[PDB]
């Protein structure tokens, strides 16, 4: 089997958002927001 | 929607009053004691634009845009000010320009040679974010917006040599601006001429030279580079060299038109002849943005001062000056009927003359364009992620979205308003009151949902004037500057309209030494003051802006509002660093149509992915914000609910059988104007899908019991526009346009009025 | 320095608290790290809202209203008072993992809370069944009398 | 086609001979303005490398082997009943991972290249770390 | 009916909690609501994966290791299953007001994460801070030796 | 004395942030530990 | 939820641990923040994954077995694991400038390495100079014969 | 890391042998230079699998088919242990010693044989390095006055 290995361990350049905030949210499931009921 | 009651302003409205801007929190403020006449004609208007996405990475230097980051950085960014920030930008540029090392170690760097001489052809390709990650060695900083600016500078004098790799992008967003200059916003826009003569410098360096003779020699030493390089970055050092202090700049030339405005300045200090009759100042006398600016200047410092020379060194000030704001900037000026072109305004008449209610609204044009965009994470626990548009879903709302356009229209929400107002009115003056002023702006409640905000602190600024302190400073900061473009936006209307404008110096409660506020001379021709003053000699005199809108007559605004959508779809591959998650709704929906046939119930459940053709339900992608849409939509909300309150609240009261019969007649008419409007929406590409599958999910519920077939002469119908109405619903529901609570509600008023039940009576012929 | 409008109120709450016991007044020089004579306190309260509000929560039993009544007059010594004046609460061993326990639960109010509608609904459709049954049978009642 | 396997092997020959002399001529200089002269030259090899095996891999053979490598692993995905693959095999890194995978593929397929060798060419691109530094394909359709 | 795969471990793993002790035998012919002899029950278990379920939850000494993999094997029932047995979790009197005092501060970690990154980057940092001062002295070695 | 500490910790609120900031950034790490493993369990239970 | 895979050998393995001593059972209930009662504890354990890690972590003896299967069929939790549980390891003092001493020595090795090979050639060819000589006689000899 | 499949075989392999005897505890000194406690060694096992290969084969009764895990568990530890694994076979008065036992050995011939030279090289450059140190400055200085 061919070794991608090496090649995995990588950095990625750097840089830094303006404004800072959403960090966090990188990994979230809102679960469905309901209708209101009818008549 | 916004109620205030004009006879006392004081109380309810103190954000957009005038007592307020110059210092007065109590409640007195002078009459027309003392005066000098006047005429604004121009004003700085920002220009019409709305936040963009701009990329940094590439070679172009665009100083105009640069600049604008610098605003976003400092000022939103939470920092102190742009002046602070572009000062520690030329300590910093002086550290590299005058610095003869660092300019050879990195382009030891980009062209590999040290100590010889490259040849033509044997020419690498080294990608901007490499040499980037070396500078940050070299020339340290803590604001990573000078390394993107020094980067893409060297790329751009090594671009036509080709040492670089084009490939690679980024991007930011740049900030929304505020339509009138702040105070500071004034001091920002000096300094960003420095800053924008600064890099015109960089960006201006052609290097055809060094690409002339590396052409015929074949070679070149990283000498001729590493030279080329240090004579450009120092040209640009020259130019920052030497500049007036913006701070002092300003303050002084706004201090030394505050003393030729006001009537009553001491001739111990008193602006010279000479400086009165500056090429110039005959100009900035008469214009407005500076004057509302002023107010604001002394309402903070509280006093001025000018330390420069008096006058041979004031005369020299002005000239540059007025070069800075002048010169293409984010503000432009224009003659001041303009500006407000956009704001209108209606009234509700008593038969004398005078407002019972008065309406100041915003118009607006519906924006028609939806974006969906899935976002895609470079590598586990890195923040860089770059999301991808896609398409096919965003057709099928923005070919949903743009029938509901054309229909909400704001002109026809106080066109509608006002025809309340006719309606419930008895037949008597007010005298009781000044009339009430109801205002929309949908403007207000839109910078609320995109910032996430409680709209109740937001109207609640205007109410009492002082901002919560409980919120978190990247919403203040962006609150009190807009509750600020709310004041100035008012008065620059009330002048608009009202050339006749006189300017009077409070001294009440000596709380400054200088102060200004306008008085207004409008000629009512009516009987009995609303709001307060004494309607002496057949026109009032009154300090405040809003009083002296209520006494104009109907305007019709003869300019749309324009909001813009946010644009994904240009450069794809960019790598997104703004945070997206403000901007980003989540996506998803569940609804249930009940129906009760022949003494059962039936339900039909629905979901979101079936409404768009989706097959399966895919969870990242995330809706791009409906603003503007979500604004609007809010307002007609709430002055539907509204209007229906106040009538079913004096329908109650009328005591009167000609007039009673007017009511209902309202209602009535009223909810199935509301009714036939929803099953308009209905039949768009959402509304269609959501049909058909409901009638399916409740046909094969009811395959075990046989029981007889319909009529649908008009049966077929009567269900027909029923299915509608809550597919009508339904897509607002999914969309973020219309809050579960508030449907509910709108379904209870639809409900009670039985308005379904007289949209069939049309249907029938007996 | 200090607005005046604080001061005619603010100032003599202070020194009602000194008068009432010396104690205290070690106390908020440590605090504010202020000379530990009385006059020098009070001298640094006029000049700095800052220090006055550190000061009215050395003392809160009489000086709680003023405290109050400077949030008002200044928005900016509230905003950079509420992380001077700062403590830890101390936290139940228990707590964390006692609350581990109630993940089944919730998620199960949320399953009803989203069918009803919001929260305030499900609190009142709860009082509903939960009230007694004459009732519904009163409201029938009024409507067999044609009212509604 | 041994004169074609002749020549690649040669490359690969004088290739890895130069980092070798680079990062040992490199550790002697002790002086920081050549430093950077030599830190200049690796990572300026290793991105012309970078972009000769992924120019590769877009060949037919590469783009075959690009196609089925994704695909295989999208139905294999499929099954295990998570879709979130499709924007992530197509990202800042994982693009060029099966690129270059890709790439080294079909001449290790051909004769052209032995299979230890393409390993230790992959170990020069992850310390000279060109990889993280580009952030950018280019596709030959 | 029940997969053998479970039930080949299932119905041995019940008939040996009852002959452990005839006391829950009793209870779950309560709960399960099936004829008290123990050879009833053991043919209602066989029948119905769901009733297999409840016996499982009324013991769970030997028990718990047969239900795990009657879960695996029937992802169906665990909805249905986790429904029809539950418990009120006894909440204490204390509990949400005492929650009520942390508002203040969990709004102050949230501050900080969002600044440093994810929170398992802010556990990192905190501990980097946290760590001996040596440690800096000697990664600063092993880079004056030319080692990165 | 303190010239050479004042110094250390501008150093230091330049990289955090306004003065304000750092001081809550210092009584975040001050904090309890428990702390932390609380905010991760309320978004164990998916609260943000 | 905890995977059953694992619950299965986990929860019979912390339920040993508790019956074998109760002074871990006041120990876990301090890390992992729950209540005291072993009954807690072993419902906290199902609900979520983290915390059935930490205590694995908190008894070793028994328990290693579970907490490698645990980590097996979660990679998820493996670094947020990782994180929480964690201890400085102390340092020797005299360490790091013990390690400053072989500066010289370690650099001769890696001139060696490089014109060998890969530091494991150079391991094999020290080892075949260090061998006896009489066995360059034998390879020579079978030469001598004509193998290879 | 340590692959957490091979690890459930090797730990209780090294723990059991060290609970066995003691005198296990000269091999992990010896080879790996692992700490002196029982502890520490065996977080050098979970830290390096070429550290846990030379754990394994050290200790010899349980341990094979636990080796042999290993090795195709996390392959690249192949060449390593093997090689980092040598000892000579001494020598046989017979002539046929053959490939029974010196087969490793003779094949680690080769391989120095091979990349030093022709065979003879090599001997050569064995004894060059078993020359006393002067005969190098002998031959220094003989080429400091100008001779070669």
């Amino acid at each position: 089997p061919t070794s991608m290995k090496a090649l995995d361990h990588t950095s990625i350049a750097s840089v830094a958002p303006l404004e800072r905030g959403s960090v966090d949210t990188d990994d979230r499931n809102s679960a469905p927001r309901r209708g209101a009921n009818f008549s | 929607m916004f109620n205030l009651k004009v006879k006392d302003l004081n109380g309810s409205a103190r954000g957009l009053t005038q007592a307020f801007a110059i210092g007065e929190l109590k409640n007195q403020l002078s009459v027309g004691a003392l005066q000098l006449p006047l005429q604004f004609t121009r004003t700085f208007s920002a220009s019409m634009t709305s936040e963009l996405l701009w990329e940094v990475g590439k070679g172009n230097i665009d100083p105009v845009m640069y600049a604008r980051l610098f605003f976003q950085y400092a000022q939103a960014g939470g920092a102190l000010s742009v002046d602070e920030l572009v000062n520690q930008f030329t300590e910093y540029h002086q550290s590299t320009a005058c610095n003869p090392e660092i300019w050879r170690k990195l382009t030891a760097y980009i062209t590999g040679s040290s100590n010889r001489a490259i040849k033509a052809d044997a020419v690498g390709k080294v990608p901007p974010t490499a040499i980037l990650e070396q500078l940050r060695t070299l020339a340290p900083s803590e604001h990573e917006l000078f390394h993107h600016i020094t980067t893409d500078f060297v790329c751009h004098v090594l671009s036509p040599l080709g040492f670089i790799l084009p490939d690679a992008a980024y991007v930011y967003r740049v900030g929304r601006t505020a339509t009138y200059p702040n105070f500071y916003a004034l001091v920002d826009c000096v300094r960003a001429s420095d800053l924008r003569r600064m890099l015109t410098a960089l960006s201006s360096v052609d290097s055809k030279m060094l690409q002339a003779t590396f052409k015929a020699k074949g070679a070149l030493a990283p000498a001729l580079i590493s030279q080329h390089l240090a004579n450009a970055a120092t040209t640009a050092f020259e130019r920052s060299r030497g500049n007036f202090d913006a701070n002092a700049v300003v303050s002084s030339v706004l201090t030394i038109l505050g003393r030729l405005w006001s009537p009553s300045t001491p001739k111990e200090l008193d602006p010279s002849a000479r400086l009165r009759n500056t090429n110039g100042i005959d100009q900035l006398r008469s214009n407005l943005a500076l004057f509302i600016a002023y107010q604001d200047m002394v309402k903070q410092r509280g006093r001025a001062e000018v330390i420069f020379s008096d006058e041979e060194l004031s005369s020299t000030i002005i000239p540059w000056f007025i070069e800075a704001m002048s010169e293409v900037s984010p503000f432009k000026l224009r003659p001041i009927n303009e500006t407000t072109s956009y704001i209108g305004q209606t009234s509700a008449i008593d038969h004398m003359g005078q407002p019972s209610h008065v309406v100041v609204y915003e118009d607006w044009q519906f924006a028609k364009e939806i974006t969906a965009f899935t976002p895609v994470k470079l590598a586990n626990n890195s923040n860089q992620r770059f999301l991808d548009v896609e398409p096919g879903i965003s057709d099928r709302m923005s070919a949903t979205l743009a029938p509901i356009g054309n229909t909400f229209a704001v002109s026809a929400f106080v066109k509608n308003r006002t025809a309340v107002y006719e309606a419930v009115s008895q037949r008597g003056t007010v005298n009781s009151n000044g009339a009430e002023m109801t205002l929309g702006f949908p403007s207000v409640v839109e910078r609320d949902y995109a910032l996430d905000r409680d709209p109740m602190v937001a109207i609640a600024a205007l109410r009492t004037g002082i901002v919560d302190e409980s919120l978190e400073a990247r919403a203040s900061n962006d609150l009190k500057r807009s509750m600020f473009n709310y004041y100035a936006a008012v008065m620059h209307y009330a002048v608009a309209h009202n050339p006749e404008v006189v300017v009077s110096e409070h001294q009440g409660v000596a709380a400054e030494q200088g102060s200004l506020y306008l008085v207004w001379n409008v000629r009512t021709e009516l009987r009995i003051p609303v709001g307060y003053n004494a309607i002496e000699g057949g026109s009032i005199r009154t300090p405040e802006p809003l009083e002296a809108i209520a006494y104009n007559k109907p305007i019709q605004p003869s300019e749309v509002l324009q909001a813009k959508v946010l644009d994904l779809a240009n450069h794809t591959t960019s790598i997104h660093i703004w945070p997206w998650h403000e901007a980003s709704t989540e996506f998803a929906y569940e609804d249930a149509y009940s129906v009760t046939i022949r003494n059962k119930r039936y339900t039909a459940e629905v979901k979101e992915f079936e409404l768009l053709g989706l097959g399966q339900r895919r969870e990242r992608v995330r809706i791009l914000k409906p603003t503007v849409a979500h604004a609007i939509i809010q307002m007609w909300y709430s002055w539907f609910v509204e209007d229906d309150r106040t009538l079913a609240a004096a329908r109650r009261t009328s005591r009167d059988d000609a007039e009673k019969l007017a009511i209902d007649g309202r209602r009535m008419q009223n909810a199935v104007t509301l009714l036939r409007k929803i099953e308009m929406i209905g039949t768009t590409g959402i509304g269609a899908s959501a049909v058909h599958l409901a009638q399916s999910r409740i046909v094969d519920q009811m395959a075990g019991r046989g029981l007889i077939d319909d009529s649908s002469d008009l049966h077929v119908g009567i269900n027909r526009h029923r299915i509608r109405i809550w597919a009508g619903l339904a897509v607002l529901q999914m969309m973020g346009l219309l809050s579960r609570s508030e449907a509910e509600a709108l379904t209870k008023v639809l409900g009670d009025s039985n308005a379904l039940g007289m949209v069939v009576a049309t249907t029938d012929i007996d | 320095m200090l607005l005046p409008v604080v001061a005619r109120a603010a100032v003599p709450a202070i020194e009602s608290a000194i008068a009432a016991t010396p104690g205290l007044v070690s106390r908020i020089a440590a605090a504010i790290g202020s000379k530990v004579s009385p006059s020098a306190i009070l001298a640094a309260v006029k000049s700095n809202p800052v220090v006055a509000g550190l000061t009215l929560a050395q003392i809160g039993s009489t000086g709680y209203d003023a405290y109050q009544q400077l949030l008002e007059n200044h928005p900016e010594v509230a905003e950079m008072l509420k992380d001077l004046s700062f403590k830890a609460d101390e936290i139940q061993p228990d707590f964390i993992g006692n609350l581990g326990q109630y993940r089944e639960e919730l998620e199960l109010v949320e399953d009803a809370a989203r069918f009803v509608g919001g929260m305030s609904n499900l609190i009142r459709l709860r009082q509903a069944l939960e009230l007694d049954i004459k009732y519904y049978g009163l409201k029938m009642q009024l409507n067999d009398m044609g009212y509604r």
